[PDB]
DNA sequence: AGCAGATATCACTCAGCACGA
DNA sequence: TCGTGCTGAGTGATATCTGCTTTGGGTGGGTGGGTGGGTTGAGGCAAT
């Protein structure tokens, strides 16, 4: 009979495909719990219950195709250990095996089963295996070529991949003569164009053309690996290897994210020139991957609201955000404030009002300011770390660069933008470019960034939160005069923020032990950031306050007031906004759709605070 | 609507057979094969599907040859002769797409011809030609030909949709003016070796043929003075003719072929009818003795030829050829004519799930023609080992062994 | 041999454009509109065409659009000539240069809107709409529709001969005399040509994934859809995804012909490419632009 | 029926003569003497010699292809090619006995699974500094490690690599308008790699220096930078001693961050 | 040296006739 | 109507000769382009 065989090797084929199928058919975990020498961990449901059988009923319910693999499993089968050891030395013949058997298996359930699930939707599907957990990583400076043409696991950090490249699977042909159409299969690249027409009645030779549009293709993609920095001997420059993704694992990782892959290492020759079929004696290498891998509920609603229902909710959210930071309360409660937002409106016959909180942060340098800044990044669920005049930050503004890497021109958005509906929290504002700040003062006034250079005329968004930091002229800050002078800023561009905090580190005894005590032991519970950012992503995504009556009329009688003080003007209409934004962050933070007295006594005490520094 | 989702629904089916011809990972994943001959020795073949396959395998290796065979096709082009475009030479299914408005009004003026003038123009035409047959250059008798038949076949099928409109408006057809002045010019386009006055005459007889079928089909009393026609028409020259027809047509073009196999249907059909019902002379006629004059390794070639273009007829064709085969096969048990490889090829392919959709009625015809095939075939393979060495070759004609390899006694 | 499924879309698209109503009938009238002012484009609604056919009409031309294009402008010239017959010809003395118009059909306001990061090889030849952000702007170009060639020797005429992305050029004179088979003129006075334009989007910023390199695509423009986006527009282009071969590799008169790491192989095997390989670029080709960012006339505009 | 290389697995280097034992015998060693890459003339091509400087560049491990094996479609046969050369042609016809035979044309194909590669490396060695003459520029060669060789080479190390002086000819129309000029290369075949606490270790920092014992003492506390940086709430103490010196010219601050640099194992020299 | 176009000399298919069966 | 040559010119086909051009670098140019590469150093200019 014929007798199939895999080149170079005495492995029979249908060996092969009836011992995969008697694995995926029978095996339960409980085999791999052996195996891992974990038999006392075994319970008596999952443990006993068929692992890929119910793995393909549950791809089969979800229309799915991709199958994941682990390795190790076939070693857990008596039977499926030489079928590991092919697959580690002969993958493609094997994962093709594989692939088939899948969906024979596929389609025996339903066969078997006599399921009213539609067997001609299985038929026309393409499926995979994607196997992971295949040994030790190795390196990308061990890769010999021993390692040719043989299943390898690498771990490393992406530095870049290309767009998708159309590969081709089926080419199209039609007859000049007859408008007569056949496909024909590709193998090896190599399109098997018809010498002349298949059709008995047409014989007319040489008159195929090939419909480009109209053939098969598939998604292909090339990534750049760089090895971890653990792998790197004495510190020279971290070598890179070149992947190949294609169909589904395209897209699957971005640039800067530290992935492993399972693949095949491959070797191609590389042509001298582009006229001839002269080939380099030197030989690229690259990884066929195969599998990659990265390294709200109601459940969740019901913990927020149980949170929110807690009475000290606002100092529990207080000594959340800030936990390292000793004595701080009112710059924690403002940020907070800020962090949450107040109300975006969207005015007919108005225009736009911002609801955003911009909080500046300036005093001696002794004390804490960028780690609370780190702290609003680590929280935000939006936002960007940047210093004034910094060459390291991406920029402030929106800019017009070339792709070096494409040759292209390409509009790039400064930070600002990226900073989008979240707190932009600038380190060093300072020192800073006069461009750069007028492009602070146009995003804080108009909300938006406007470039009409290059030949292009567009406008980003750029509604954001700003929270900077800032250090006095020199060495200290000094009370005798204004703030004005000592941060060293124009006075518009300081009269925009709501909130303005003066932290100085006045010589006081009894300050100075406290905050040694606390350096020292560093050397009320407290919630978790990820939960934190999560309520509140929440709170700014559903609740949206509204003043009423009681908040209108509290609101007037505290301005009146604050006007009534000071001829020296104690405060201007925008201490009424500021007022209006800060109530509304402080009813958001409660989870209340009505903004109450309470809130704007609130409200009125923190703007106050800051005007009396001020 | 309704019909474009039918053909979307079959183009569905074919691409779901073309499928398992793909591989799912690209082409560059380089699986490479090894198949075993029965000898010890080992060929190399490339691609997922034959790993996973073997009859995808053995295709490969098929296709993947580069020396063909030459094939010469006798090619004649119609401006040459001077005639136009037409049945003739039209791809078979070549449609002409009328709009509703338009074809609507096209059938009212057709209807509205025969029902008023088609029996006159006739008569006119056959009296004005018959008094000037040698003057007739091609174009005129094909002309002729042609006519008469598409509006015969035209009122024949209306009167089967309608039960009003009846053969009575085409009935001068059956007269014997027409009927001579048709023979006539088919005989001498035969004997004059001009092959597209033969077709022309080829068409008008089988159209001719089914009429008097459906006249006798209608009343027999009435019917006596067209047995009268029968009579006439089944001369032995004329059977002989009928006969060498299908011999020759093999050499020509595909729809010399198709209006040779229809002819053959026809004139088969008016023989076995006409020998039940009642008894024919010319000369008796013994329909065993024509039949048997249709059983010879030209016809069964020409027939293997037609059928091999199966993806362009209809289910017309293929029934029309299937049942000449059950005639040779069974009725007539001349089954060493069938026992070639053209044929089982042939087979193969129709019967595969890329050649033939599943659901189809010509499906059935070529499994039960297959099944029977096999079955006798079997037995006779069981019976002479020789055969298996005699598949390959045509017929022996030899007086000590002849009739031993035909017949198997 | 005729497409016989080609011919049935037809016969569904020539019903669908003259008895769709909403009760006056809609592109009947919109014809008619298109020939009191001698417009070319014509705009069909998606929406629309979904509800008629129990959507078999719309489903067939969304993933097969550049098969059955072709069949679609078939059943449109028939309807415009039963009811606008003197709209197939293109708008003191007689004028001798009268040609047939070249209608465009534009399609708009599909279900779905993708993104840049979101196309893929499995819609290629597929009707489907994306959204991104202008870059740039090439200028405007004639572009070869229809050629006519002369030939060298008899003098011969050769005329509609369909261009692909490369020059192409007849191979056979059709004077049975004649042996000319690779010596042709073109001629110009007869050729047809159209507007062509190139544009460059990138997908916008908030679409951007945080710290990436925004991504890139070319859409062309044709006809009257020309000039419609500006840099720096954020506009939503409806058409047909395609895919730009290599023409250079193909062969072109006089041309000589000729991120990844050499890993990026083209398709071999081809006649023409004796010893080389073919590549491919994925491109867009547009037929609807949206840019999503004296006092006798005026009182005429009014209402 | 196939080349001798295709089955071979292992290497063969050759190790120089050593002085010693050449001195013993009465000989000249030529092989192991070393020389510089000036020294190193088109009179010595095709012979073993030894060549002293300095790696300035290695690069990556990357598979040289020897033996080729390819396969016929229609045949089932194997061929082989033997690979001597920068540049190659691939094989497109099959010449089995049974396809000439039989005259069937099988078209040959290649396969990375049956071929044979080793490890190839390409190191460039320059001069050191006190080898090159008065007003004269440095002066580079390239090496070629193939087999069990690679990785035996790293950037800035000083070397004693031995090898085989061989040219590399041109192929093709670079081989005609080239000229007689020709490319050299060294084939490695042998590598030899050259080589009261508290106030001592303060004193012995910088002894040509005048006495400067708190100084040192930072230095000495800088170097070693002790710290247990471990806070884990988010942030965490610098681990790192900073030391700032200031003063006028005069003082040895050069010598202190000269030695302090050559000292510390990770210690870098940078000027602003 | 390799590649693409071209010339010209190499066979093979259907064509058909004389003898006899 | 089978078998066996003899004739035969037509319709191929495939085994067989005749002319580019290339690498990359100004010992092919700037009426082939600068988004197919080269490319670090000096020089002039505007915004700063
Ligand atoms: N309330 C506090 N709680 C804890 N640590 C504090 C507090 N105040 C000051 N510190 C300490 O002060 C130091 C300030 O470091 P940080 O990076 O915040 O400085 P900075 O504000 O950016 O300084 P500069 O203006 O000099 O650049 C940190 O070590 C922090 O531990
Ligand atoms: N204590 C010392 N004992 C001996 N020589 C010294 C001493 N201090 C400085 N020198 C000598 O001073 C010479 C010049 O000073 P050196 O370069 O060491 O430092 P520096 O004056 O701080 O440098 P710079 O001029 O670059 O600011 C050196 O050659 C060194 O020999
Ligand atoms: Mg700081
Ligand atoms: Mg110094
Ligand atoms: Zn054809
Ligand atoms: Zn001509
Ligand atoms: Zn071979």
């Amino acid at each position: 009979e014929p007798l199939r065989i895999i080149w170079g090797t005495n492995v029979s084929i249908q060996e092969c495909t009836t011992n995969f199928r008697n694995f995926l058919m029978s095996f339960k975990y409980k085999f791999r719990k052996i195996l891992d020498e974990r038999e006392e961990f075994i319970n008596n449901t999952t443990d006993e219950e068929l692992y890929y059988i119910k793995q393909l009923n549950e791809m089969r319910e979800l229309g799915t195709s991709n199958l994941n693999l682990d390795a190790r499993n076939l070693l857990a089968y008596k039977q499926t250990e030489d079928l590991y050891h092919q697959l580690l030395n002969y993958p493609q013949e094997v994962i093709s095996i594989m692939d088939q058997t899948i969906k024979d298996c596929m389609v025996s359930l339903i066969v078997d089963n006599n399921l009213d699930y539609d067997l001609d939707e299985i038929e026309t599907k393409f499926y995979k295996v994607r196997p992971y957990n295949v040994g030790s990583c190795k390196g990308m400076r061990e890769l010999n070529p021993n390692d040719i043409d043989k299943l390898i696991n690498l771990k490393g950090l992406v530095l870049r991949s290309t767009p998708v490249i159309p590969d081709m699977k089926v080419a199209f042909f039609k007859c000049n003569v007859c408008d007569h159409t056949m496909a024909v299969e590709i193998d090896r690249g190599v399109i098997q164009e018809p010498a002349r027409c298949e059709r008995i009645d047409c014989n007319e030779p040489n008159s195929m053309s090939l419909i480009h549009n109209r053939c098969s293709f598939a998604d292909k993609q090339v990534i750049k690996l760089q090895e971890t920095p653990d792998f790197v001997p004495d510190g020279q420059t971290p070598h890179s290897i070149s992947l190949c993704v294609y169909d589904e694992l395209v897209d699957s990782c971005r640039a800067g994210d530290r992935i492993e892959v399972t693949g095949t290492f491959r070797s191609i020759p590389i042509r001298a020139n582009s006229r001839q079929r002269v080939l380099k004696s030197l030989y690229k290498t690259y990884v066929d991957v195969v599998h990659v891998k990265k390294v709200i509920t109601d459940q969740d609603l019901a913990k927020i609201r149980e949170v929110a229902a807690r009475e000290d909710l606002y100092s529990l959210l207080a000594r959340s955000i800030a936990p390292s930071i000793y004595e701080l309360e009112d710059v924690k409660k403002g940020i907070l404030l800020q962090l949450f937002g107040g109300t975006n409106k969207t005015f007919t016959k108005g225009g736009r009002y911002r609801g955003d909180i911009n909080i500046l942060l300036c005093g001696d340098p002794s004390t804490s300011k960028s780690q609370i800044l780190q702290y609003v990044h680590k929280i935000t669920p939006r936002g960007v770390y940047t210093s004034g005049k910094g060459s390291s930050a991406v920029g402030l503004t929106a800019y017009i660069t070339r792709d070096v890497d494409t040759k292209q021109l390409v509009l790039e958005s400064g930070a600002l933008v990226l900073s989008d509906g979240g707190v932009c929290c600038i380190d060093e504002f300072d020192k800073m470019s006069d461009s750069t700040r007028s492009v602070l003062h146009e995003v804080m006034e108009q909300q938006t960034i406007s470039i009409a250079k290059a030949g292009i005329i567009t406008t980003l968004n750029a509604r954001s939160s700003i929270l900077a930091s800032a250090n006095p002229i020199g060495s200290r800050y000094n009370p005798n005069l204004p703030v004005t002078e000592n941060i060293d800023l124009p006075p518009p561009l300081l009269s925009r923020f709501d909130l303005v905090y003066l932290v100085l580190d006045k010589v006081d005894e009894k300050n100075d032990r406290e905050l040694a005590k606390h350096l020292t032991n560093l050397y009320d519970d407290v919630l978790p950031v990820e939960f934190l950012t999560m309520y509140i992503s929440y709170a700014k995504e559903h609740i949206h306050p509204i003043i009423t009556e009681a908040a209108k009329t509290e609101l007037v009688r505290a301005y009146v007031g604050m006007r009534k003080m000071g001829k020296r003007i104690t405060a201007t209409t925008r201490q009424l906004e500021s007022m209006i934004r800060l109530a509304e962050a402080h009813a958001k933070m409660k989870l209340k759709n009505v903004v109450e007295l309470e809130d704007v006594q609130e409200a009125v005490r923190l703007i106050r605070s800051a005007i009396k520094d001020y | 609507g309704f019909e474009l989702s039918k053909l979307l629904q079959k183009e569905h089916q074919m691409r779901k057979n073309v499928i398992k011809h793909t591989s799912a990972r690209h082409s560059r994943f380089g699986g490479l094969l090894s198949i075993q001959t029965p000898d010890k020795t080992r060929l190399t073949v490339s691609g997922s599907q034959a790993l996973v396959d073997e009859k995808i395998a053995l295709q490969k290796l098929d296709d993947s040859k580069k020396w063909n065979k030459r094939i010469i096709k006798k090619h004649q082009s119609v401006a040459a002769e001077g005639l136009p475009n037409s049945l003739l030479n039209s791809q078979t299914g070549k449609a002409i797409f009328f709009t509703e408005s338009n074809g609507k009004h096209f059938k009212e003026f057709i209807n509205n011809f025969i029902d008023s003038g088609f029996n006159i123009l006739l008569h006119s035409v056959t009296n004005y030609f018959t008094t000037e047959q040698d003057r007739m250059v091609t174009l005129e008798q094909v002309e002729y030909l042609l006519f008469f038949a598409w509006f015969v076949k035209y009122q024949l099928l209306r009167s089967k949709i309608d039960n009003s409109a009846d053969i009575k408006q085409v009935s001068e057809a059956l007269k014997e003016v027409t009927f001579i002045l048709v023979s006539s010019l088919l005989r001498s386009a035969y004997d004059l070796k001009n092959w597209t006055v033969t077709h022309a005459g080829m068409i008008a007889f089988n159209e001719l043929l089914n009429l008097v079928s459906r006249t006798k089909a209608a009343q027999e009393e009435d019917s006596t003075d067209i047995e009268f026609i029968v009579s006439r028409l089944f001369s032995d020259e004329r059977i002989q003719l009928l006969s060498n027809l299908p011999k020759i047509g093999s050499k020509y073009s595909l729809q010399f072929m198709k209006s040779c196999i229809e002819l053959t249907h026809s004139v088969l059909k008016v023989l076995e009818q006409y020998s039940d019902d009642k008894t024919l002379v010319i000369i008796e006629v013994n329909f065993q003795k024509v039949q048997a004059n249709y059983m010879t390794e030209p016809v069964i070639e020409t027939y293997i030829n037609f059928l091999e273009r199966f993806r362009e007829l209809e289910d017309d064709s293929i029934k029309k050829v299937f049942s000449f085969f059950h005639r040779v096969f069974v009725q007539a048990k001349e089954q060493a004519l069938l026992f070639r490889f053209d044929l089982i090829i042939l087979l193969r392919e129709m019967l595969s799930p890329d050649g033939l959709d599943r659901m189809s009625r010509s499906r059935k015809y070529v499994s039960q023609f297959s099944d029977y095939f096999l079955a006798r075939l079997k037995k006779r393979l069981k019976k002479s080992p020789a055969w298996f060495v005699g598949l390959l070759f045509p017929p022996l004609h030899n007086s000590e062994v002849g009739f031993y390899q035909r017949y198997g006694e | 041999v005729d497409d016989v499924t080609g011919e049935k879309v037809r016969e569904a698209f020539e019903q669908f454009l003259e008895d769709f109503s909403v009760v006056e009938k809609v592109y009947r009238a919109q014809i008619e509109f298109m020939k009191i002012y001698d417009l070319n484009t014509i705009y069909i609604d998606y929406q629309h065409l979904s509800m008629r056919e129990n959507g078999a009409l719309a489903m067939a031309i969304s993933e097969q659009y550049y098969r059955f294009l072709p069949f679609l402008q078939k059943g449109l010239r028939r309807v415009v000539r039963k009811y606008a017959p003197e709209l197939l010809n293109t708008s003191t003395s007689t004028s001798p240069e009268q040609t047939e118009r070249v209608f465009q059909i534009s399609f708009f306001n599909l279900p779905t809107v993708h993104r840049i990061r979101d196309i893929r090889s499995e819609k290629i030849g597929s009707l489907l709409s994306i959204s991104g952000t202008v870059t740039r702007t090439s200028e405007v170009r004639p572009e070869l529709y229809k050629a006519s060639f002369t030939c060298d020797m008899c003098r011969a005429i050769v005329d509609n001969v369909e261009q692909s992305f490369k020059y192409t050029e007849p191979t056979f004179c059709p004077n049975p005399s004649c042996e000319n088979r690779a010596f042709w003129t073109l001629n110009v006075t007869r050729s047809r040509f159209l507007d062509w334009q190139k544009v460059r989007i990138q997908e916008n910023a908030n679409e951007i994934p945080t710290g990436s390199m925004p991504r890139t695509l070319d859409v062309i423009l044709r006809g009257d859809s020309v000039e419609r986006a500006k840099p720096g527009d954020r506009c939503k282009f409806t058409g047909v995804e395609i895919v730009v071969p290599d023409v250079t590799q193909l062969g072109l008169p006089g041309v000589k012909p000729s991120t990844t790491e050499g890993l990026n192989s083209g398709v071999t095997g081809l006649r023409s490419l004796g010893v080389r390989d073919l590549t491919y670029k994925i491109s867009f080709l547009a037929c609807h632009v949206i840019s999503i960012g004296d006092q006798e006339v005026f009182l005429n505009s009014l209402s | 029926l196939f080349p001798p290389n295709l089955t071979r697995r292992y290497f063969l280097y050759f190790k120089p003569l050593s002085q010693n034992c050449a001195r013993r015998y009465r000989k000249k060693a030529i092989s192991s003497k070393p020389l510089s890459v000036r020294q190193i003339k088109g009179d010595f091509l095709g012979q073993l010699i030894t060549v002293r400087g300095i790696i300035t560049r290695v690069s990556d491990v990357k598979p040289a292809v020897e033996v080729i094996a390819y396969t016929c479609d229609q045949c089932g046969y194997e061929v082989f090619q033997e690979v001597n050369s920068r540049t190659f042609t691939p094989l497109s016809e099959c010449t089995s006995e049974e396809c000439s035979q039989n005259q069937t044309k099988g078209q040959l194909f290649m396969s990375t699974r049956a071929s044979k590669f080793s490890a190839f490396q390409e190191c460039k060695i320059q001069e050191l500094s006190q080898q090159v003459p008065v007003g004269h520029i440095p002066r580079s060669l390239n090496i070629h490690v193939n087999g069990t060789l690679v990785r035996s080479l790293s950037p800035g190390d000083i070397v004693d690599v031995t090898g085989i002086f061989l040219p590399a000819p041109y192929t093709g129309f670079k081989a005609l308008k080239a000229g007689l000029l020709t490319e050299t290369y060294l084939e490695a075949q042998f590598v030899r790699q050259h080589k009261d606490v508290y106030n001592r270790l303060a004193k012995s920092i910088a002894p040509e220096i005048y006495g400067n014992l708190d100084v040192k003492k930072a230095l000495l506390l800088l170097l070693v930078g002790g710290v247990d940086k471990r806070v884990g709430d988010g942030m965490k103490i610098r681990g790192d001693i900073n030391v700032c010196l200031m003063g006028d010219p005069g003082v040895a601050k050069s010598q202190l961050l000269k030695a302090i640099c050559k000292i510390s194992p990770r210690g870098v020299y940078t000027t602003g």
